[PDB]
RNA sequence: CAAGGAACUCUGCAAAUUAACCCCGUAAGUUAGCGAGAAGGGGUGCUUAUGUAAAAGUAAGCCGCAGUGAAGAACGAGGGG
RNA sequence: AGCGAAAUUCCUAGUCGGGUAAAUUCCGUCCCGCUUGAAUGGUGUAACCAUCUCUUGACUGUCUCGGCUAUAGACUCGGUG
RNA sequence: ACCUCGAUGUCGACUCAUCUCAUCCUCGAGCUGAAGCAGGUUCGAAGGGUUCGGCUGUUCGCCGAUUAAAGAGAUACGUGAGUUGGGUUCAAACCGUCGUGAGACAGGUUGGUCCCUAUCUAUUGUGCCCGUAGGAAGAUUGAAGAGUGUUGCUUCUAGUACGAGAGGACCGAAGCGAGGACACCUCUUAUGCUCCAGUUGUAGCGCCAGCUGCACCGCUGGGUAGUAACGUGUCUAUUAGAUAAACGCUGAAAGCAUCUAAGUGUGAAACUAUCUCAAAGAUUAAUCUUCCCAUUUCGCAAGAAAGUAAGAGCCGUCAAAGACGAUGACGUUGAUAGGUUACAGGUGUAAGCAUAGUGAUAUGUUGAGCUGAGUAAUACUAAUUGCUCGAGGACU
């Protein structure tokens, strides 16, 4: 259960281009001005109407 | 399992959750695990609806559920809250409180919620 | 869709002892047995105590010993079952709600009638 | 589901008093055997008074099983022990004297001369 | 063909007695009286078939096409909408109920899919012995054993297409044939049949006539509870 | 882990049965020191009263399905070499 | 002498018996023992054995026969790597 | 001794096996020194099947038991980056031997340390990028497949035939199996680590009480939701087509006859279909239909701004799903999860109270309490108030 030969650097990057990537959620924030990632607190201590958090 | 970590048990969880549900009692607020903080919050509910009996034995069992703190005992959290916490609350139907999404930790970047409550 | 699970009960409706005597799974009763080789219900009896009871419906099942022969006979039955006669005779006594031990227990150990 | 070297009473009088199979007769893989089975065994455990040797082997048929079995009915009919008696190559049994009244589905398999030499049958 | 088929619940599984004084599997399926959604020729669209509609639901609770046709052709919104082939002699738009289709004793068959039970082992997918204990067999006490299929350049080294390997286990369309049916209730859209079958509560679940027994209706009556008073 | 019970194997390794006390008892051999926890068994909780300074222990009552109430304790027996 | 098919007997799956439903191993017997063999002593020896090894009581997931609960992972995140 | 010695795991055991049929048995047939019965002989004929227990590392061997059989060969005496290691194979000790002796002994006596982290390929399951040629939506289809495609017994049939006498049919019917396999939890198990109960003492909880740890989760016993078989159901049919062997018919040669030559058939657990699943990336890209869709105006003509409305995605409430992916549900226009409720359900009368006993407890208060998971309702909380893509048929 091992390795017989090293690589070539393409083929690397193939297994590495179907291990791609995906981004974050999204969300809007107008009770502090900014845009969260949807579903969470804004960047204001708020998750909405109120602050949820403190200052920092 | 080689003499290493046994990590996470339910003896261990239902502890920490006695522990967490004494401390948010304390407070009112807790910065935990969502999947910790709703799950902690089904019994919080029960204990809520159920504790308006307002009788000796609900004093008994609720002794079940505490320890020693920085802030509170067993005889001040209890008291206060039998005082004056708890019709506030006996007028609706569950879902006392509200576990919010926060920002993920540091230490291992994992969605921190807080669990909270306001009459 | 609608998902209500009372019809179990709303069918089952049709086969129910509307009786059904009650008892303790540790409750001497006895029992019609019906008889029928290929003809001609007979009536053989086996009383003893119950066993075990469980009662959910037709679901509802239960157990009786005798001891006869130095032999023990434990036979399971259906409580809600037809072709079932029951009749609860002297009651027996113990506060857990499944036990083994008379299956393997001697004499002049008999509970009380429950006063 | 009973099946070789697995020993068990002599419910008939015959001589003997313990006796296990040596093989599950018929069927190969049938591998087992229920009230109403026939299957050879060996005795090894005989007394003088009656007619058997420890170390015979014939033929006898389970009457109770511990482990019980359903009847037709749905009566979930069991026993708290595993009981079988010997017969001569046919459903007339080898011992006579009945110790606890016999099995009820067996009948059709024959075995009538037991079911027959006893007040009930059970 | 013939193929009267049903889609049902599965809402209960219990016991129940009969005559002969002997106990009946009891599968209770809710199944309301359906309707067919559209049924081909062999000569319509090359074969005849009828699919049908089924679950019926509120109008925009589905997709605007699905919908759209749902009213093109002006008949109910039923969020399952399944076809079987062999059988197109249904009115466009048919609801109809099953005790037409089902009588209350004969066979049929149930293709239900069965418990999703996630990655499997093969010693339950395939239904093999577990390894011994003594002797030393180590952490592998429980492996596929030999698995050699050639050594050398004379034999195979390969392994087999489509092989039998462990994967998602349960949870595909089957059937369970020669079940009887046992009693209706239209008034409850509901049925029992025998069996013991794949699949779990809430979904729905397809009956065809039987394959084997269908030509074998035979009811022995349910016995009630005898002594009551 | 119900149900058996070693069928496993080259084989009971494993694995389990065993254990504490009080008390009973133990074969053959044997060279007479043993064997011998040989073999093989019973009681065991509490309330009372009694036991005495202390208790082994006694009797009565009580209670359980059951009381080294959980920790922790030898598993035999014979054969030959 | 002795013991003898043996920790050492080809024949040999010698013999007889036990053991064994049924036993290329075993125990006891019988001995033309290929070269057994009395100071590497013979031949036994009570005990005893992390000694071999036979039978055999409990005991058993060793087994049939397959499987359930809890976690350690593995699996996911994120880092380190 | 070819070819690897700058290195080829080779015996047996177990497993997975699989494969050739020169087939044991299960299908048929043919012929008989084949009364029946039981045979023999010969073949078609691999769909499937063909056991266990003891003796020895050891299959082979023997045995004891049979059953439809316990078939024979083949795969590095397949099968250790699949497992042991029993032994012949470690040094180690000894015995019969031999050597003069150390030593050696297909002579024995006692045992003596199995490395792997998968790069690929294969292959399983399955996710995605893109295709399938306006977008979105379902429904298909079946190129090409896969399986299952085993059997015994009870009863009649029928002591009937046959034979003679015993004995004992041919055929078919029905059942019952075994096994063996897909499934299910009502049973029944076992589990059911936040259901409940007794529950020891020790350290706790100012004291009784009443509960906690800790000891397997202390022990013990239940037990819901669920899990899982040892549990139960189904399943083993039936059919057509092609037929093998085989039997034909007509009818030759060879005035005949001859199943062949032409003509016409019949005939096997084997074959094709009948059953199931799965399938169009089947680039073979197929098909049916559904919705949507065309807002002045640039380009070797597409949109320079209206970019779905059809839908999809992301986020979430989630579960039957679930390694994750993903499948599914729905997200406030919400019942998704929870909570709230009511019940189920079982643990099986709580505490506390008063009575009694001296008390170990009983008493009645009490089917009482309780209830991780069920059921079914309640917008009470969270399922966000969002963002992203997503329209103009270019061309036959």
């Amino acid at each position: 259960a091992v390795q017989q030969r090293r690589s070539s650097k393409h083929r690397r990057d193939k297994r590495r281009s179907h291990d791609a990537l995906t981004a974050q959620a999204l969300s809007v924030c107008q009770k502090c001005g900014k845009k969260k990632l949807f579903h969470r607190v804004c960047s204001c201590g708020m998750y909405g109407d109120l602050r949820v958090k403190k200052a920092y | 399992s080689y003499i290493n970590k046994p990590g996470k048990t339910s003896a261990w969880r239902v502890m920490t959750v006695r522990q967490q549900v004494s401390a948010v009692l304390a407070y009112g607020k807790i910065e935990t695990t969502l999947k910790k903080a709703k799950n902690t919050q089904k019994r919080l509910d029960k204990l809520i609806t159920l504790a308006k009996v307002d009788n000796f034995n609900n004093r008994r069992q609720v002794k079940k559920w505490l320890l020693n703190t920085n802030l509170f005992d067993v005889d001040q959290l209890m008291d206060h809250l039998f005082s004056k916490v708890a019709p506030k609350y006996e007028k609706t139907p569950g879902g006392y409180s509200r576990v919010l999404k926060l920002g993920p930790r540091r230490g291992d970047a994992t969605e921190m919620a807080i669990l909270q409550l306001t009459d | 869709k609608i998902n209500k699970q009372a019809l179990i009960d709303l069918v089952e409706q049709k086969q129910l002892k509307a009786y059904v005597p009650e008892f303790s799974a540790g409750d001497e009763v006895n029992v019609a047995i019906k008889l029928k080789e290929k003809e001609k219900v007979r009536i053989q009896n086996f009383t003893g105590t119950v066993l075990r009871r469980r009662g959910k419906g037709i679901s509802e099942t239960f157990i009786v010993r005798k001891t006869t022969d130095g032999i023990p006979i434990e036979k399971n039955f259906q409580i809600h079952n037809p072709n079932i006669s029951i009749e609860l005779k002297r009651r027996g006594k113990v506060r857990r709600a499944y036990i083994s031990y008379m299956r393997e227990r001697s004499g002049k150990a008999a509970k009380i009638k429950e006063r | 589901m009973v099946s070789f070297m697995t020993r068990l009473n002599v419910a008939d009088n015959t001589g003997a008093k313990q006796v296990g199979i040596i093989k599950v007769l018929g069927s190969t893989r049938k591998r087992y055997a229920f009230l109403g089975d026939v299957v050879v065994v060996s005795v090894k455990d005989a007394i003088p008074s009656g007619m058997v040797k420890k170390g015979q082997v014939l033929r006898a048929v389970i009457v109770r099983t511990k482990k019980g079995q359903q009847r037709k009915d749905g009566t979930h009919l069991k026993f708290d022990d595993n009981a079988c008696v010997l017969i001569k190559e046919d459903k007339s049994p080898r011992g006579t004297r009945i110790f606890g009244p016999v099995a009820r589905e067996l009948r059709e398999r024959g075995y009538n001369k037991i079911l027959s030499l006893a007040v009930e049958v059970v | 063909m013939e193929i009267r088929g049903i889609f049902g619940v599965k809402v209960g599984m219990s016991q129940v007695f009969t005559t002969n004084n002997e106990r009946l599997p009891i599968t209770v399926i809710y199944c309301e009286p359906n309707q067919v959604a559209g049924v081909k020729t062999e000569a319509k669209d090359k074969y005849s078939a009828t699919l049908l509609s089924f679950d019926t639901v509120e109008n925009k609770k589905l997709n605007k096409p699905q919908q759209g046709f749902f009213e093109k052709n002006n008949l109910k919104p039923t969020k399952h909408l399944q076809e079987i082939r062999n059988m197109t002699g249904f009115e466009m738009g048919q609801q109809i109920t099953p005790q037409n289709l089902f009588q209350v004793g004969e066979y049929v068959d149930v293709s239900a899919i069965s418990k999703g039970r996630g990655f499997t082992g093969a010693i339950k997918r395939w239904n093999f012995k577990i390894g011994p204990l003594g002797h030393g067999a180590g952490y592998p006490h429980r492996f596929q054993g030999s698995v050699q299929a050639g050594r050398g350049g004379a034999s195979a080294q390969r392994v087999f297409k489509g092989k039998k390997m462990s994967g998602h286990y349960g949870h595909e369309k089957v059937t369970v044939q020669n079940l009887r049916i046992v009693g209706f209730d239209e008034a409850n859209m509901l049925v029992l049949v025998s069996g013991a079958i794949a699949g779990p509560e809430g979904g729905v679940v397809l009956i065809r006539t039987a394959k084997k027994k269908p030509g074998v209706v035979k009811p022995i009556e349910l016995a009630v509870q005898t002594e009551k008073a």
